[PDB]
């Protein structure tokens, strides 16, 4: 799709995704590390 | 003798340092007490394990040219084997003489 666009192109909530994902990945890696 | 125990303790300390680093990272990334001291101790133990490994690798390099310490006292081994064989033959002859004496009496 990018190579085709490289044909005809055009221009057209307190979730805190990164804040929770950091702790999630930290816990996930720490689990395997401790194991 | 002591170098073997030294290497064993170095390996155990490297394992303990890895475990301590993992536990410190877990405690520090869980939520935000002793995480700073734990990370400091883990880094210090890792540095100590690295230094011990480097020192053990930088050993005197006794020979590194051929098979060293050739000859494991094989003469003494053979002498001990012959002494044991002599003792066994003496025991057999003594048992034979004892059987003869028992048959006599």
């Amino acid at each position: 799709v990018l190579s085709i666009v490289r044909k005809k192109f055009m221009t057209l909530s307190p979730q805190t995704l990164q804040l929770i994902s950091k702790k999630k990945s930290l816990a996930g890696a720490a689990q395997i590390l401790l194991k | 003798n002591e170098r073997l125990r030294a290497l064993e303790d170095i390996e155990r300390e490297i394992g303990a340092i890895l475990q301590n680093a993992g536990t410190a990272i877990l405690e520090l990334s869980k939520e935000k007490r002793l995480l700073d001291r734990q990370a400091a101790a883990f880094t210090t133990s890792v540095q100590h394990v690295e230094a011990e490994l480097s020192a053990q690798i930088r050993y005197l390099t006794q020979v590194a040219t051929g098979q060293p310490h050739e000859g494991s006292s094989y003469s003494s081994r053979k002498d001990c084997q012959m002494a044991l064989k002599r003792v066994d033959y003496a025991r057999l002859k003594i048992s034979d003489v004892a059987r003869t004496c028992e048959q006599m009496l």
